[PDB]
DNA sequence: ATCAATATCCACCTGCAGATTCTACCAAAAGTGTATTTGGAAACTGCTCCATCAAAAGGCATGTTCAGCTGAATTCAGCTGAACATGCCTTTTGATGGAGCAGTTTCCAAATACACTTTTGGTAGAATCTGCAGGTGGATATTGAT
DNA sequence: ATCAATATCCACCTGCAGATTCTACCAAAAGTGTATTTGGAAACTGCTCCATCAAAAGGCATGTTCAGCTGAATTCAGCTGAACATGCCTTTTGATGGAGCAGTTTCCAAATACACTTTTGGTAGAATCTGCAGGTGGATATTGAT
């Protein structure tokens, strides 16, 4: 009976959808709960402005979107279309995030 | 004045306010009269150059609101502005649309 | 943990914006580790600004300043 | 409680190049950041120039040099034309 | 005529510290040039960050409290912990006498 | 007189650092403690580099620390490396490092 | 009272010199096109630093590029150099 | 009869030699000539302090050595032991300082 | 390459809440008019330091030869990762109170800046010391052919 | 499994260039003594934020199937490394002329310093508009069967 797109076509459509949009891609509550756990190891009983956490999220996603561009390039360099941990690790060594 | 420092430099940007901001910014012991004039002009110019290209993004999208998306598109598609802001993030700006050729079907 | 709330689809969505077509299985965990270091480095600094101002509330600016000295300037929160 | 901003000046410039277009609150927040970023870049560099050269004054000559260091080729050239043009008009004015 | 101006430097002090941690070791002038560049670099990073703090927080004075924050921002952690102890100990000592 | 360096139990010149801060366009005013504190830190990071660098000299059976010993010291320590990650030690060379795949096989 | 015209000097960055830099970098084997590619990458690097250094020189109304002008140029490109002053 | 080391063994011998020294690797005079040629296209009749040229060489060599380190990792990433221009370009793009 | 046959985008419209723009006031900046300083530009000018030169000598770049071993090209199996239907639950959302606290004022004890004035510590050559760079020559480890 | 063939280590020596030590002049800390600030220390307010509350929705965790890619295995042409003859040209080392840093004075165009006067931008509701949430319906592109 059913319909089935070939593997990779829903993927490209998702690539097009999300590159033409600007909404935040990590859902709000899990991110805010992440942010407060990490903050707590540095300083306790901390309050946050909504905008502070909103900015923290804007930066993380922008950083991660960028890292996936660079990882992608590394993947393709080794004749793959799949990003693997070794690709992320190479992009950060070249960005000096590893030094 | 009856006519202000901005207008006497033929500017929109605040010569007077930029002079104060320079003086209170721990930059140098003294600020010449010509410095905020010169700085306001450049800042007005770079602002003009951006809003120019960015309005064009909104003309294309047929909405006459410039939103952060239009600044981003505007900025990232201009090579010199891209270089100027290569380490900057436009919040709610997204990315330029681009898919690497190898990834396309056929 | 709380890190686990960064889900497969979310990590997947970001890679899409990044132009990625196909994603190895170990990525989502690898990406979780990268996001944590990032968040840590920023938050350590963001809070250092907070403590210095003798405050108990991290402000947007505290984050902005933290991002700037990390070479990652952010526009849109300086007001 | 007074919060200063560049918004009015950014809006004047917008209408001048695109009279029929407006701008969203958060696009405005971006424009303020940009203006506060390049201000800081240029002024900061002019500070270093006057320092290296044992001068206690930031004159337009340091603003120009700063602009030449901080901006890409074609973008720098116009900015220097504008600055020089504003100063001379300002000196003519009074 | 024409007195050739003194060029100040950190070398004498670098060497005192060199002798404290390594009494039988010396240093080439071109290694000392590396050390002078280092002291001036870190000097600027800290003062610059100290400048921003006092500015952000609307204070017209850079106190030791602004130096410390800058040190915590600018240094990796184990190095920062120690830098802070030395600094805190130098100031309290400075205040205790004279 | 009684010296400000010795009054702080320091080798680095508290007074000169006071002048450098007052005349360096950092703030309108400088606290009495700030150059004491800053001198302490500068003196400490210096001790820490000269410590590690002396070891490099003794390892290499040299009496005098040369820029190579500085580089080895800096690049081999995880925290000084990060702190000077964007710095170049002239005449310092690099750390011996040959990627495993490049060594002879079979 | 003169200076013979300087031409085509990027070519003095020789193949063997490029090999030697690559060795310090840990490179075992080198494609034939690496050496022309490196000259082009080096020329961009040099131009950018030299352009800035001279902007510092001119601003000081000097006709001599000093090491400090060069140090200052390296600094603003995020490539701080130790061993030459300031 | 005569002796011949296997291909790649002298290359490795050189990696060690050059990684244990700190000497400049570009010939001194030809480099100074490159610097003056380029300066002259920007502003004419410029003099140089001797230290100015040595600082420029030191920066250029440290930069290129560094760039060769990153270029090698990209080569190894694509299962090669040979650096090719696509490797320099990939390393330069990431570390987006330049491309 | 074609035809059918779903599936998803993308245009072109709509009604209304959520923003933007619009008015009217007003502290707080920006401006004015005068009165005084003063940083640094111009003008010598004493001297480092740069630019050239000249030559002798060897270190090292070029251009060549020849084959090893690397990169590029092909094929393919297996196992990973995409696509989807199912149904559960974590995240949204829409107000509601209470509180913790970031924000402002308003005084002062303590702390900082300044102009002089008195005191060393730090610097620039001289005047001594002394590593270590070059130069040998003999022991040891590594590499590659048989 | 072993030896020629090299390369790499590793010491030992000595004179000399390059660090250390020594002195004396002296700028700049350091001391004195008023002149000004300023960063808080209590006492207060209006807000964003945290704590809860508590139903519904769409997004996500799960499990199944199968296409298509990654990694392995093979093969081979030709590119790049090793080795060398040749000779150019970089490196050394010194000298010399002079351009142009860098030091000193002198003295205004420019900057500061005040007392008042005007303008302006920020602010907060009133009077306007504008995207978007939703909804087709046609265009566009995908997938499978011949
Ligand atoms: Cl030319
Ligand atoms: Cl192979
Ligand atoms: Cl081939
Ligand atoms: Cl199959
Ligand atoms: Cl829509
Ligand atoms: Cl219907
Ligand atoms: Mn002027
Ligand atoms: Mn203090
Ligand atoms: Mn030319
Ligand atoms: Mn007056
Ligand atoms: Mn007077
Ligand atoms: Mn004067
Ligand atoms: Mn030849
Ligand atoms: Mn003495
Ligand atoms: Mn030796
Ligand atoms: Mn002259
Ligand atoms: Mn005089
Ligand atoms: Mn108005
Ligand atoms: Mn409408
Ligand atoms: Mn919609």
């Amino acid at each position: 009976k059913p319909h089935r797109y070939r593997p990779g076509t829903v993927a490209l459509r998702e690539i097009r959808r999300y590159q033409k949009s600007t909404e935040l891609l990590i859902r709000k509550l899990p991110f805010q709960r992440l942010v407060r756990e990490i903050a707590q190891d540095f300083k306790t009983d901390l309050r946050f402005q909504s905008s502070a956490v909103m900015a923290l999220q804007e930066a993380c996603e922008a950083y991660l979107v960028g890292l996936f561009e660079d990882t992608n390039l590394c993947a393709i360099h080794a004749k793959r279309v799949t990003i693997m941990p070794k690709d992320i690790q190479l992009a950060r060594r070249i960005r000096g995030e590893r030094a | 004045k009856s006519k202000s420092r901005s207008s006497r430099a033929g500017l929109q940007f605040p010569v007077g306010r930029i002079h104060r901001l320079l003086r209170k910014g721990n930059y140098a012991e003294r600020i010449g009269a010509g410095a905020p004039v010169y700085l306001a002009a450049v800042l007005e110019y770079l602002t003009a150059e951006i809003l120019e290209l960015a309005g064009n993004a909104s003309r294309d999208n047929k909405k006459t609101r410039i939103i952060p998306r239009h600044l981003q598109l505007a900025i990232r598609n201009d090579e010199e502005l891209n270089k100027l802001l290569g380490g900057v993030t436009i919040a709610q700006g997204g990315v330029l649309p681009n898919i690497q050729a190898v990834l396309l079907p056929k | 943990d709380n890190i686990q709330g960064i889900t497969k689809p979310a990590i997947r969505r970001l890679a899409r914006r990044g132009g990625v077509k196909r994603i190895s299985g170990l990525i989502y965990e690898e990406t979780r580790g990268v996001l944590k270091v990032f968040l840590e480095n920023v938050i350590r600094d963001a809070v250092t600004y907070t403590e210095h101002a003798k405050r108990k509330t991290v402000t947007a600016m505290d984050v902005v300043y933290a991002l700037k000295r990390q070479g990652r300037t952010l526009y849109g929160f300086g007001g | 409680s007074r919060k200063e901003s560049y918004s009015v000046y950014v809006y004047k410039v917008l209408k001048q190049v695109h009279p029929d277009t407006g701008i969203s609150s958060k696009a405005m927040g971006i424009m303020n950041s940009f203006v506060n970023d390049i201000f800081e870049r240029i002024a900061g560099e002019a500070s270093r120039l006057a320092h290296y050269n044992k001068r206690s004054t930031i004159t337009s000559r340091e603003i120009q040099t700063a602009v030449r260091l901080l901006l890409p080729g074609e973008l720098a050239k116009h900015a220097v034309s504008e600055g020089t043009k504003a100063v001379t008009k300002y000196t003519s004015s009074k």
